[PDB]
């Protein structure tokens, strides 16, 4: 017997593909504590770092051994909770990673994230590319270029719970093909996805007149103790001096489904002190059921009657600042049973029909959120 | 003398220094374009400065990065009379600070009183032209602008702008610490 | 987001299969003496005893946590020597071992055997059936039933190597 | 990262294929391998020819990478393997510093090991050629500013 | 003044000269742009270095060569007031330094600190446009770049940058002695 060994199958250059059994590779548990405040880290840690740490599944070495894979990274966060409480969690991946960063919700959630609140979801999945500008990637590239992630507490317990738990999540390769996503600067596309964290509105029980706002000069960043917070699609969008197009939020409820309100939003101008009369203006009536938990409103361009500049200089007065804003008020009262308040998170995913006019020099400074 | 006329664009101030009051020798400096660095070669009393310019923003805060890029570097200098200037600045375009490298451009001027260079470069990478900083991927680097002065008594405030060109491209988020104003 | 997680393809009950890349479980490389004789065992085990020690391929936990198995085993050999010098090797397996057995060349060429020279052949191949009177078979099966196999030496050396 | 020449006792050797390759800063392409045997037809061995990153420490189940087996027959004596543009990710950098560590260097190799023992009965060694020949599908990026110094050989 | 702008192209440094401490009049050299060689007229404190970048690699061991290379030279002073310079530089491009034979360009500048020039020239050859360094085969002839220098008590360093052009072609090898690292 003598077979020629050149002719065998060990030079297989196919990606690893299958059942979700057959495609899984890492599975992750982390320990949420029983007694957690808003903006803590549960974890934040390059995912080399944790993906060859214990974790021998069907799909392991096959992975580990594999030099271009063509599927996306689909992600599966199982933990649940009852009606009685409530958070919110975010799981948010990034690129790259430099020296002594910041684990704020606005800057890890810009590229890829999930943001969910476990006690209106059994489970949550989401899927993405760790290489935004190519179609395939692979163990060493994520070794290699520092690709990060984090699991963040962006709203802590409405009630506590009996004792501390135990969310796990499982990775596996989606039958998804990669896909780039590039922001040029000259040519612009026609839809600019932002997922800008806006902030969080907490309105408490028992306030008669109480309305927030948010400025919708959103380039600059975020604003720190005599600092600033940026990303790059803040960075982006603040190259143009004005922009204009049809917004499109996202609303996701963070307190306990048993704190109930109805929330009108709308676009005014200036500073207003809670006129009754102020839903005469084109208003959107939010009122979240128990299943109910993110709600997406679009509000249109012909809400807008031009462009408006993508920074205002934060040391200006109320009645110098031409940019409009996104009003929230409460409806009615504040119903609820327990404690605890009633926690909204507005984020600007994208702009259609993006316009941008002119070539931003720069204000230095920005305004805190929230 | 001819008219002084420059890029029709508009550039961003990224970096800022200013010599200090009393030198003895030569002063040497390096800049990093992509990374946002600067590291003065010499002992304290540099001012040094690195804005909040949305150009330095989005070349800081993005990983792959794919395009031309325009600087323009502009020298001044003291109160001193045209008959006595005697300072040159020699200007090191380079790839990286490694003794093995060789620097990409050269220049080398001397005018009395202040000075005004302009160039550009490309940002291309292996990945499909798109560049990550310093990564251990490829082995790919930055880009530095190294600085060397002969009389640092005479010409004192360095100026480096940026100002990216239409066929530039990102990709992709750099979680970094926040940026202290000024 | 809220799926439904059975409904999820977490139920793939079928057996490995693909090239012989992604089919590989095991490797084993036993040492062969400068100066053998006839008759004596260069090696002797359970399957399982040898299958699970530092072996961990693109198909290896996928064959650990698999219930049926609806393939062959294929086994290729290769080790190659010059013409001037000539041996003979058996590699023999078994269904099944007892206490203090015998290493003859008759008692375990009788199941499954490979019996070649490796100054003629540069590699020898074989497939066998670990289950005789069934179609299918499982590594929980192999440690069960006590699964031999055994590498001997069954003609030494005509001349000795380095 | 075979730009830039080859290592010498304070000196470099150079050719004009490796210069001319020298001027892009990253290349792309599938490589084309030819290896031929130096040693006496009686000297067999199994090599496993494969591509790796970093520097290993054999670790034996490292054939999980799709590599190719060679075995030398007595009339065989040059063989052709060629590795497809689909083990490659990205472009990797024509030169590297040879002062750099193992982990600071992010080009891949090509790695050859021995499947089984070395046997023979004289008292030789087992020796191999391996020539890159051609790079089909060849994409340049970039220009190099150049970087002094190179590697030795074997 | 007007701003400095150079070519938009990337120039790797071939050559690199230093004039010695202590001269007593004119001094002048002379480089091999396609041969790798100076030829100091002089004695000796001159320090001569030729790198090892890549475009100077591929000029020297390629055996038939065709199409534009782009020069810039950098003149380097040193610390002195700009009402005492006075040196002046002559450079010549010649193809041949034997007497017979005429220059093909000839510049003459006096810039006191330091001065930048560039230009540009075409290697065609008998062949199919292809010529060989220093052959006899059709009397083949090099490029040479001669510098005459008035007061090299005042101009010091010298750098000779080269860049290849988009037409450029090279065919054949030319064996050669191993290149000193510097």
């Amino acid at each position: 017997m003598d077979v020629d060994l050149f002719k065998l199958s060990l030079d297989d250059t196919s990606s690893v593909k299958g059942s979700l059994l057959d495609t899984r590779f890492a599975q992750v548990r982390v320990v949420i504590p029983k007694a957690m405040a808003g903006g803590n880290e549960l974890l934040n840690s390059n995912l080399y770092d944790i993906l060859v740490v214990d974790n021998n599944f069907r799909a392991a070495a096959a992975l580990a051994h594999t030099h271009i894979i063509e599927g996306q990274i689909k992600c599966v966060c199982t933990i649940n909770l009852p009606e009685n409480t409530g958070c919110c969690l975010a799981l948010c991946v990034n690129s790259s990673n430099r020296g002594q960063f910041s684990t704020d919700i606005y800057t890890i959630g810009s590229q890829d994230r999930m943001l969910w609140n476990p006690a209106c979801s059994k489970n949550s999945t989401f899927t993405f590319n760790p290489n935004p500008c190519g179609t395939g990637w692979s163990l060493e590239f994520l070794r290699r270029t520092k690709f990060h992630i984090s699991v963040v507490c962006v709203s802590g317990w409405s009630a506590q719970p009996q004792t501390d738990l135990v969310m796990t999540m499982d990775f596996f390769v989606a039958n998804v093909p990669c896909v780039p996503r590039i922001y040029n600067l000259g040519s612009p596309g026609q839809t600019l996805w932002l997922n800008r964290w806006m902030g969080k509105l907490s309105f408490g029980q028992g306030v008669s007149n109480d309305i927030k706002s948010m400025p919708l000069a959103i380039g600059g960043g975020a604003g720190a103790k005599d600092s600033i917070l940026m990303n790059m699609t803040n960075a982006y969008l603040s190259l143009w001096r004005y922009f204009h197009g049809d917004l499109v939020f996202e609303v996701n409820k963070m307190s306990s489904p048993y704190i109930k309100s109805t929330v009108t939003f709308f676009i005014g101008f200036g500073g207003v002190s809670f006129q009754p009369e102020l839903e005469d203006f084109p208003n959107k009536l939010v009122q979240f059921s128990e299943v109910q938990e993110k709600i997406e409103l679009k509000f249109t361009r012909a809400e807008f009657l031009t462009a408006w500049s993508t920074q205002v200089d934060p040391a200006a007065q109320l009645a110098n600042d031409g940019c409009p804003y996104l009003y929230a008020m409460v409806h009615d009262s504040t119903a609820s049973t327990i404690v605890g308040d009633f926690n909204l998170g507005v984020t600007l995913t994208r702009i259609e029909n993006f316009a941008g006019i002119g070539c931003n020099p720069g204000i230095q400074g920005a305004r805190l959120l929230g | 003398n001819a008219v002084v006329r420059s890029s029709p664009g508009i550039y961003s101030n990224c970096f800022s220094l200013r010599a200090p009051l009393k030198p003895d020798g030569p002063k040497s400096f390096t800049c990093d374009l992509m990374g946002g660095g600067v590291v003065t070669d010499g002992d304290t009393g540099w001012q040094v400065t690195v804005r909040n310019t949305p150009v330095s923003n989005l070349l800081r805060t993005a990983a792959w990065k794919r395009g031309t890029v325009h600087v323009q570097v502009v020298l001044a200098g003291a109160s001193v009379k045209r008959s006595d200037w005697d300072s040159t600045v020699q200007i090191f375009l380079r790839q990286s600070m490694a003794t093995s490298s060789y620097d990409a451009k050269i220049w080398d001027i001397c005018q009395p009183g202040a000075a005004m260079l302009e160039f550009s470069f490309d940002v291309v990478g292996p990945n499909s032209g798109f560049e990550m900083w310093d990564s251990n991927w490829a082995s790919q680097t930055s880009w530095f602008l190294e600085f060397l002065i002969s009389n640092p008594a005479q010409n004192t405030l360095f100026e480096v702008n940026l100002r990216l060109d239409e066929n530039f491209s990102v990709a992709g988020t750099t979680l970094m610490p926040p940026f202290v104003l000024d």
